[PDB]
């Protein structure tokens, strides 16, 4: 539908050596975190929507801390308790990622 | 409460003050099957407490995290940032800045004359005679408001004995002693 | 890519992003206006105007 | 009985079909967030309130949102449609603002 | 027409005060051209709050 505010695609890089595979939650790795802006438009009510948004999530600015075989959690994230999202999934945990700095 | 990023932060919230033997609590509205890898970044940029806690299958959680004051690297002043790196199903990284200062106590000596005038001119030495020995941490020149106030570290559940010696030119030098057990005003 | 040259205006959150800036000094722009950035936000909300 | 009956037309018939009828009369209930820890204050009025309707008569069967998809579990209570998020981007231009009559 | 949440790893870790930030459109090289001008946006009366 037209979305009048914008929102976030939260993101955090994590070692796979530090992973708990019995509940889908990485267990550690203080490395780097980041998130994306998602704009549709700042619509003033109805009539301005973007149906498909290709989002290439950004993490960058790690360059003094290691890299390895990685796991990364992501989530469709309102802006700070926003409007009501989801018929699901918001929550996206990629079990296979590889980090490059 | 503030709903940081969709997960309802109930605790930590940014700006929280702590004392000697007081507890950090973790209660946040997560999406189920979430862990929180919880990083207490000390003011020297180091995670003196990393620990992994488990949320329940409902959305909620009331967990006790870390007991500050009762563990080494928390026994003296300064500012921490508990980063919730909520490494669940939802990545929420919130820098939640928190403070700490130990407990401290004021112990009071007083001198008077029955002329109706309080006496003055005292070198009044309070001694940390909790050690088993008279460890001088603060000496005062007595003030004209008739409280000899001196600030010293304190801790819960210890009979913190203090010897107050009054050495003064014009009248008799005298030695009294007190004990604060926990925090209390010890005045004689 | 051979398909290229992109006009990019950079503009505040209060100023429209569908409309190119009327003032364009050829290297930067001043916004001598205030923002107040809230504690654990690490970000400045800005518009990248491209068509 | 005020449930739609499951009917047996005569011996040989076997269709046994129920129904229910619903309207939402509102309930608005402030979930509150400030504008100086996220940029953005929020009054979120939670999700109307159900009501069953038999021949035009409504009776308030409480917060609907949870039952009816779409919903998001903010404060553990799922909020759905029939709500409002009012959005206050407070900053040093005064306050920019936008609104979703959800 | 983007909104970008410009990311920085210490300005939610840096303290409250009168800050100024120079935001430069520079290609991570390998990417097309930018800026038929402004090439930057400067906030010159900004106020962090931590």
């Amino acid at each position: 539908l037209p979305y009048p505010q914008e929102f976030q695609i939260q993101a955090f890089v994590y070692e796979a050596s530090q992973f708990n595979v019995h509940t889908g939650s990485p267990t550690a790795a203080p490395v780097y975190f980041s998130y994306s802006a998602v704009r549709a438009y700042p619509a003033l009510g109805i009539g301005t929507s973007v149906p498909n948004l290709l989002v290439y999530v950004q993490l960058q600015g790690i360059s003094n801390l290691p890299a390895g075989k990685y796991v990364i959690v992501l989530s469709a994230v309102p802006f700070a308790g926003g409007p009501v999202l989801s018929e699901y999934p918001a929550q996206l945990i990629f079990t296979n990622v590889t980090l490059t700095q | 409460a503030v709903t940081i990023n969709g997960i309802t932060f109930y605790s930590p919230v940014p700006n929280q003050t702590y004392k000697y033997g007081q507890q950090l609590v973790l209660s946040i509205q997560s999406q189920p099957n979430a862990l929180v890898t919880l990083y207490v970044y000390d003011p020297k940029g180091n995670v003196v407490y990393n620990n992994v806690y488990q949320t329940n299958s409902s959305g909620g959680l009331t967990a006790t995290i870390a007991t500050f004051g009762s563990t080494p690297g928390f026994t003296t002043v300064g500012t921490y940032t508990v980063s919730l790196s909520v490494q669940g199903t939802t990545s929420e990284s919130a820098s939640v800045n928190v403070q700490y200062v130990p407990l401290t106590s004021t112990i009071t000596a007083t001198v008077v004359n029955q002329e109706g005038s309080p006496l003055a001119g005292a070198t009044v030495q309070l001694y940390n005679t909790t050690s088993g020995s008279n460890t001088l941490v603060a000496t005062q020149t007595t003030n004209s408001q008739g409280v000899a106030t001196f600030t010293v570290l304190s801790f819960p559940g210890v009979t913190q004995t203090f010897k107050l010696v009054a050495s003064l030119q014009g009248y008799a030098a005298s030695t009294a002693s007190v004990s604060i057990t926990g925090q209390q005003n010890a005045s004689v | 890519t051979a398909e290229n040259f992109t006009p990019i205006r950079l503009a505040p959150f209060q100023v429209p992003a569908q409309v190119p800036l009327p003032n364009a000094p050829k290297l930067k722009y001043e916004y001598n206006g205030s923002i107040v950035i809230t504690p654990q936000q690490q970000v400045l909300k800005i518009y990248v105007t491209s068509i | 009985n005020v449930l739609p009956t499951l009917t047996e037309l005569a011996a040989g018939n076997g269709t046994f079909t129920g129904s229910l009828q619903f309207t939402i009369v509102p309930n608005n209930t402030v979930v509150q967030i400030p504008s100086s820890l996220t940029k953005t204050s929020f009054a979120v009025y939670t999700n109307g309130s159900l009501a069953i309707v038999l021949n035009g008569k409504a009776y308030s069967l409480g917060p609907a949102g949870l039952f009816l998809l779409p919903f998001v579990t903010y404060t553990g209570s799922a909020i759905g449609a029939n709500a409002t998020a009012i959005i206050t981007v407070s900053d040093g231009v005064g306050t920019s603002t936008t609104q979703v009559p959800i």
